[PDB]
RNA sequence: CGCUGAAAGCAUCUAAGCGGGAAGCCCGCCCCAAGAUGAGGCCUCCCACGGCAGCCGGUAAGGACCCGGGAAGACCA
RNA sequence: CGAUGUCGGCUCGUCGCAUCCUGGGGCUGAAGAAGGUCCCAAGGGUUGGGCUGUUCGCCCAUUAAAGCGGCACGCGAGCUG
């Protein structure tokens, strides 16, 4: 006998509101979905994870000083170009991608890891506009 | 103002303060201010 | 923010009290509007203009049906004007008067491919005192095993030239409504006859 | 900036 | 021996409303809010307000004492209000009213305008006195230091802007 | 450097909070830029073609080729 | 060691900051002007000559200043020699 893999199946859909929910804890938990980990048939080697909407990304909680101490960083290739944004100013100006990046490194590196990043979609403000999947809220 | 390791009361008068996670030392004479570093 | 299309013309000096002032001449006027960039529809705003009327044969479809939306008369340069919302629809020579500074934007004389030193004003080597081979050639361009390559953006030969350049704060010295010629005081980038853009200056 | 001047390894690379 | 613990006596009438995280004081002079920390109880009693700590830890301790003047000083604000007065000296500099600024000439090239911020008002008596009249006590602090941070006292000479009863140390010259 | 201010009846720029403060940081200026595969937006143009998410053909709006050239340019563009 | 070309210059730089100048500061045995001292700050800038192969240094005339260092004592499939 060997082991069952399944048909490809349809995926499912999926509402969460990050408000008050910490970063890092919310992170696992939307890498989880993504990956289809919560599924019993679950293969490795096929994406099979939800697709999740996340709402209120903006209103993202965050313990300790790092508001002002968190540093993402990103490297131009010029002499020069590291570039240092704490997480506050992150937040004043592309709230959605506090969430989104924080979530992607808990995805694997490959192929069908930075495929399954883009069956995410992160929103701020408490509306999406993915309204004709109408996703199952899901509470975490 | 001093900066130093050794911040030390230098009078009666000195004041031993720690503002924003730093040992300052406060004083009418301002001789005695000192911050350390 | 009032902008105008034109074509540069020429460089003279006119006199004016005792003093003789390089000017550049720019065919300004007339530019018709054609369509109207609004937060609603475009999310930003600007004004597209026309220039310089051009042969209904040489028009295509498209393009064509572009101008009778607006109707107006089928013209060889459409460009927009950000944040500009003129009150008529044709933007003239007459919103500039002299004593104003002006924005210039066009595209520069092409050098084509360039060597170090025009390109770079790099120095190159001795022409004599032994120099082999090396006298318009730039030297080093890196270190050795650390990093062991060259950093982007390193100044190197090739392409300079016919790209755009917008030179700032110029005076608007005259203008001939008449005759929709602009004055400017000093240089503009561009060959003559080539297309430019006279803006409301960004300077104190 | 070394100051004890550094003997060279090679000698100069000489037509064979 | 404690602060926190000292009750705050209400004149009559001014009203202290307690919320969440805020205590609204009404008073003859105007209104002010005062933010309390949802770990300190604000109890409104006969005629007198009480803060009471949940704990004895050191945050607890802290909280207390702060929010009860914080308390006071709202109250004080609203029924006979704060004011600080400043005393120019110096031969040349003087301050003069204008309509409701406040021009100061304090020996540079220039007078110096001061605007008064919502809730303050300037008053000059003599030409050698300014008076920072406002309902908040944090809000008058501030402007009174505003103004003599324009030409503070010099460290040689008797001249500048002097905090009233700022004594007047100054070191030799030669 | 301060304001207001407890723990600590005083004091303290701080533990709650708020000011002020560098040629430096972020925007601003100029230039590149949707291969930004996350490949965006707007205006406009053609449109139900014949035969067994496919295929083979004839077309539409357009485009390319070739030619005269150009302060564009090594060829290409 | 079946080769990792070696000083200095030229050229082209880039980075660090134990900061020469410009900016912001506290103390001063700070009257003022001008200094000393320490703190923050690496954005930009940091001259031309005489001497010696010289780096370094001394000197001339200036300057806001004439910083010190890493990059195989940066850089010979770039040049010099
Ligand atoms: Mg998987
Ligand atoms: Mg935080
Ligand atoms: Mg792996
Ligand atoms: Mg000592
Ligand atoms: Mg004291
Ligand atoms: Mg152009
Ligand atoms: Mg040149
Ligand atoms: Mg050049
Ligand atoms: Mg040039
Ligand atoms: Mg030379
Ligand atoms: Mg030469
Ligand atoms: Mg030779
Ligand atoms: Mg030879
Ligand atoms: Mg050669
Ligand atoms: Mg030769
Ligand atoms: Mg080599
Ligand atoms: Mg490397
Ligand atoms: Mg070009
Ligand atoms: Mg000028
Ligand atoms: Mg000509
Ligand atoms: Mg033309
Ligand atoms: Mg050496
Ligand atoms: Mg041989
Ligand atoms: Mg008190
Ligand atoms: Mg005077
Ligand atoms: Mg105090
Ligand atoms: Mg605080
Ligand atoms: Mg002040
Ligand atoms: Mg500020
Ligand atoms: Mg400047
Ligand atoms: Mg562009
Ligand atoms: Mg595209
Ligand atoms: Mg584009
Ligand atoms: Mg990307
Ligand atoms: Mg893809
Ligand atoms: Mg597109
Ligand atoms: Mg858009
Ligand atoms: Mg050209
Ligand atoms: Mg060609
Ligand atoms: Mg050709
Ligand atoms: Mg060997
Ligand atoms: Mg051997
Ligand atoms: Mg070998
Ligand atoms: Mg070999
Ligand atoms: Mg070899
Ligand atoms: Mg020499
Ligand atoms: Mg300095
Ligand atoms: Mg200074
Ligand atoms: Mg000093
Ligand atoms: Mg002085
Ligand atoms: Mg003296
Ligand atoms: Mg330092
Ligand atoms: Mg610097
Ligand atoms: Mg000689
Ligand atoms: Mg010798
Ligand atoms: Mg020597
Ligand atoms: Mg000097
Ligand atoms: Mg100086
Ligand atoms: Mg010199
Ligand atoms: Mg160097
Ligand atoms: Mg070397
Ligand atoms: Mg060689
Ligand atoms: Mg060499
Ligand atoms: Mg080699
Ligand atoms: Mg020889
Ligand atoms: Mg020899
Ligand atoms: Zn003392």
């Amino acid at each position: 006998m060997k082991t069952y893999v399944p048909k490809q199946v349809e995926p499912r859909w999926v509402l969460i509101d990050a408000e008050g929910k910490t970063l890092g804890r919310l992170a696992t938990k939307i890498a989880t979905l993504l990956r289809g980990k919560h599924r019993p048939d679950w293969t490795p080697n096929v994406a099979m994870g939800d697709f999740v909407v996340v709402v209120n990304a903006d209103k993202i909680r965050v313990t300790g000083k790092k508001l002002e101490q968190k540093i993402y960083t990103r490297y131009s290739g010029y002499p020069g170009g590291l570039k240092k944004i704490p997480l506050e100013k992150m937040l004043a100006t592309h709230p959605e991608r506090v969430l989104e990046h924080a979530v992607k490194g808990m995805l694997p590196k490959g192929p069908l890891g930075r495929r399954l990043f883009k069956r995410l979609k992160v929103y701020a403000g408490p509306d999406h506009p993915h309204q004709a999947q109408r996703p199952e809220k899901l509470e975490v | 103002m001093k900066v130093r390791a050794s911040v030390k009361r230098i009078c009666d008068k000195c004041k031993v303060i720690r503002r924003h996670g730093r040992v300052y030392v406060i004083c009418e004479n301002p001789k005695h201010k000192q911050r350390q570093g | 923010m009032k902008g105008i299309l034109g074509v540069k013309v020429g460089m003279t000096r006119i006199f004016r009290d005792d003093r003789a002032v390089p000017v550049t001449v720019i065919l300004a006027g007339p530019c018709p509007v054609v369509q109207r960039r609004t937060p609603e529809k475009d999310g930003y705003t600007a004004v597209q203009l026309g220039f310089l009327p051009q042969n209904p044969k040489r028009v295509n479809r498209p393009l064509k049906g572009h101008f009778a939306k607006a109707g107006v008369e089928p013209v060889r340069i459409l460009r927009e004007i950000r944040d500009f919302n003129p009150e008529g629809d044709t933007v003239t020579v007459e919103i500039f008067k002299p004593g104003e500074r002006v924005d210039v934007t066009g595209t520069s004389k092409g050098r084509g491919f360039a060597g170090v030193m025009k390109r770079w004003n790099f120095a190159g080597g001795p022409d004599s005192h032994g120099a082999h081979k090396i006298h318009r050639h730039p030297g080093s361009i890196g270190n050795r095993k650390t990093p062991g390559r060259v950093y982007k953006g390193k100044k190197m030969a090739g392409h300079y030239g016919a790209e755009r350049v917008t030179v700032m704060n110029l005076e608007v010295v005259d203008v001939i409504p008449e005759e929709n010629l602009l004055l400017v005081k000093g240089a503009v980038p561009g060959p003559n006859g080539g297309l430019v853009i006279v803006r409301e200056t960004k300077k104190a | 900036r070394r100051i004890r001047p550094r003997p060279p390894r090679l000698p100069r690379p000489r037509w064979r | 021996s404690r602060i926190g613990r000292l009750p705050i006596p209400v004149p009559k009438g001014v009203s202290v409303e307690v919320a969440p995280g805020r205590v609204k004081v009404k008073g003859p002079k105007g209104e002010l809010e005062v933010p309390v920390s949802p770990e300190m109880r604000v109890v409104v009693e006969e005629g007198v307000v009480r803060v009471e700590r949940p704990s004895d830890e050191r945050r607890h301790k802290s909280l207390h004492g702060l929010t009860r003047t914080l308390i006071a000083n709202a109250v004080k604000g609203v029924s006979e209000g704060y004011s600080k007065e400043l005393l120019i000296k110096g031969i040349g500099y003087r301050a003069r009213l204008v309509g409701r600024a406040l021009e100061l000439t304090v020996g540079f090239s220039h007078p110096v305008v001061v605007e008064p911020p919502e809730g303050i008002t300037f008053e000059v008596p003599e030409p050698t006195r300014v008076r920072v009249s406002g309902i908040d006590k944090q809000k008058v602090g501030q402007v009174a230091a505003n103004i003599r941070a324009i030409r503070k006292p010099s460290a040689y000479h008797e001249k500048g802007i002097y905090y009233a009863g700022e004594p007047v140390r100054l070191k030799p010259g030669k």
